[PDB]
């Protein structure tokens, strides 16, 4: 199946997005101390997203995770506004990692449910995502509470990481 | 209660090697090392209840040991244990092995060690006897064997 | 592509297996620095691929040499992804080598949080029941913080298999995390009382060694240790709580006072020399702290060395 690490900051959304797409259920989540393993298959394309807790405390252990990876998925919490700039060191961190010049990354701005949620398009203005260079992106307002945008982010995903029906 | 359970021939080369208790990798072979110098020089009439080892955090502790032919079974345990009575379960350990693997021999140790352990785990876990009820013992060893053939 | 899939299943059928590596390093003891060094770097390539049952392979080799003294703690992480692996007949195998090769001093520490509380949450005894042989050697105070919030459910397991081993673990989750075996401690009192004499026992075992090292815990349960001697049919247990006895004695004769006499009884009717002995080495012991101001202790001697004899 298709590797891809899927990161973000703590209570962005990647437990809850990734159990939603397997099961079709938003669960209750805790914490992520070690990490979440989940193979998903979108349009006859398997997908093993391995969900990494987003604590500060364990994201140093990113590391672990990049190899083999093809492609990244940054939970954005949209809603978080003090937040936006520890995100986007961290993606601007991550990226700057060798082992992540292959991969593609797929950004899922998350909990647009909430009124002071921003667009898209800030959230790519804040994560610097016009000034990538040599890195395949795309970024997708997302909601984790009614599954919004999650298949688009997918066929996409598989679209830049397939390469025939 | 038990810190360690040591298996290995008479050249002292290793069969099984288990610790509880906590020791650095050099440690480990050290104490192995040390356990072979004083059990494989034991003689076939003394006395299976030793002295525990120095590299394992004090002779308080207790070497029990048994052995046949060219193998050597050690059980490191503290000064607590009774002697006799793991004695008795090293003795029913083997007859457990022997059920599990039809006549338990060397090449058990060799080849289906891993299996061994798992043997051993439902035997003693962290240290603690898990299980004294021998066919108990070898039920849950079959049941975890039934799942792994049935998927 | 069809055929590098197949190059990739013929390169498989030339790998070796654990016992592969066994059989090599028995025919190239001369060249085994060599010949292991060589297999070790395989399996740093080995376990890169993304093939979890080759992986689980090369962990199973290498908790082979982790028997013979090598250091592979560099696998660790790939250790638990194996762990993390779908399949119980792989994720063993990462537990089996984590109980040798993880220590509290790496980063496992934290990375492998979710997989074990997952293992712990599942349905499958057999898949908790490894998890928690794997902790019974691998945990730390951190995951003793943690997973005992689990583990304490787990010792309520319908079945006595897992509530036995749940037992266990958590000794050694008051030894890292005792804040946690004050809640837990009368939880254990009341585990002392299961149906099922296994887990019972398991749970005797705790609470000897609970009082072992901290005496101040078993004075109100003297009274339920001599119950629990008395209730017992296992030997190995009628051991463990009698030899407590020896040890709680010198801290209240009066204990022993009322214990000598079903531990006379106990010796009349105990068959097993093994047991034998330790009955009677105990009581010696009480004997002695009682001959001060008790003029019959020299009959109870009298029998003691006839067992002797
Ligand atoms: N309003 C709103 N809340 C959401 C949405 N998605 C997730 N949440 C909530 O956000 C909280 C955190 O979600 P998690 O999935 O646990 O976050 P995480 O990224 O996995 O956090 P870590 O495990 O620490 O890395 C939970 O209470 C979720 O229910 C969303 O789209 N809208
Ligand atoms: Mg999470």
């Amino acid at each position: 199946e298709m590797r891809i690490l899927m990161v973000g900051l703590d209570a962005a959304g990647k437990t809850t997005i990734l159990y939603k797409l397997k099961l079709g259920e938003i669960v209750t989540t805790i914490p992520t101390i070690g990490f979440n393993v989940e193979t998903v298959e979108y349009k006859n394309i398997s997908f093993t997203v391995w969900d990494v807790g987003g604590l500060d405390k364990i994201r140093p252990l990113w590391r672990h995770y990049f190899q083999n990876t093809q492609g990244l998925i940054f939970v954005v919490d949209s809603n978080d506004r003090e937040r936006v700039n520890e995100a986007r060191e961290e993606l601007m961190r991550m990226l700057a990692e060798d082992e992540l010049r292959d991969a593609v990354l797929l950004v899922f701005a998350n909990k647009q449910d909430l009124p002071n949620a921003m667009n898209a398009a800030e959230i790519t203005d804040k994560l610097g995502l016009h000034s990538l260079r040599h890195r395949n992106w795309y970024i997708q307002a997302t909601c984790a509470t009614s599954g919004d945008g999650l298949y688009e982010g997918l066929d996409w995903l598989s679209n830049q990481l397939r390469n025939q029906k | 209660m038990i810190k360690a359970i040591l298996i290995f021939n008479n050249h002292g080369k290793p069969r099984l090697s288990k610790f509880y208790q906590p020791y650095s990798e050099d440690t480990q072979q050290q104490i192995i090392r040390e356990t072979f110098h004083l059990v494989s020089k034991r003689d076939e009439n003394v006395c299976n209840f030793l002295e525990g080892g120095l590299l394992i955090g004090g002779s308080d502790n207790k070497l029990i040991y048994r052995h046949y032919a060219t193998l050597y079974f050690v059980f490191c345990v503290d000064s607590s244990e009774s002697e006799l009575g793991i004695l008795d379960l090293i003795q029913v350990f083997v007859e457990t092995l022997d059920k599990c693997f039809e006549n338990v021999c060397e090449l058990d140790l060799i080849f289906h060690v891993d299996k061994v352990h798992n043997i051993l785990a439902e035997m003693v876990m962290g240290g603690m006897v898990l299980e004294t009820n021998m066919n108990e013992i070898v039920t849950q060893i079959d049941a975890q064997n039934k799942l792994e053939k049935s998927e | 592509m069809a055929l590098k899939m197949v190059k990739g299943s013929i390169d498989r059928m030339f790998d070796k297996n654990l016992q592969d590596l066994v059989r090599g390093i028995r025919n190239h003891k001369e060249d085994e620095a060599k010949y292991i060094s060589q297999c070790i770097d395989e399996i740093k390539q080995e376990l890169k691929q993304d093939n979890i049952a080759v992986k689980a392979n090369a962990v199973c080799k290498l908790t082979y040499l982790q028997m013979l003294g090598y250091d592979i703690s560099w696998a660790a992480f790939n250790i638990i992804e194996v762990m993390s692996a779908s399949k119980f007949t792989f994720k063993r195998i990462g537990y089996l080598a984590a109980s040798q090769s993880f220590h509290e001093g790496t980063d496992v520490i934290m990375l492998t949080t979710n997989q074990i509380r997952k293992d712990l949450s599942s349905p499958s005894q057999y898949d908790t029941g490894v998890a928690l042989t794997g902790l019974s050697c691998f945990v730390t105070p951190d995951l003793a913080r943690d997973l005992a919030n689990d583990i304490m459910t787990l010792m309520s397991h319908t079945k006595p298999y897992i509530r036995k081993k749940a037992v266990l673990i958590m000794y050694k989750v008051f030894l890292k995390y005792p804040e946690s075996l004050r809640p837990a401690f009368p939880r254990l009192k009341e585990k002392l009382e299961d149906p099922d004499p296994g887990v019972q026992s398991a749970a005797v075992n705790v609470i000897c060694e609970l009082a072992r090292r901290n005496p101040k815990n078993y004075l109100s349960l003297a009274p339920l240790f001599f119950k629990l001697m008395t209730s017992s049919t296992n030997n190995w247990v009628l051991i463990k709580i009698i030899k407590l006895f020896g040890a709680l004695t010198p801290l209240e004769p009066r204990l022993g006072k009322k214990l000598i006499e079903p531990l006379t009884n106990l010796i009349h009717s105990t068959s097993a020399m093994s047991l034998l002995y330790e009955c009677v080495n105990t009581v010696i012991a009480v004997l002695i702290s009682l001959s001060s101001g008790m003029p019959n202790h020299s009959a109870s001697i009298q029998l003691c060395v006839q067992k002797l004899r």
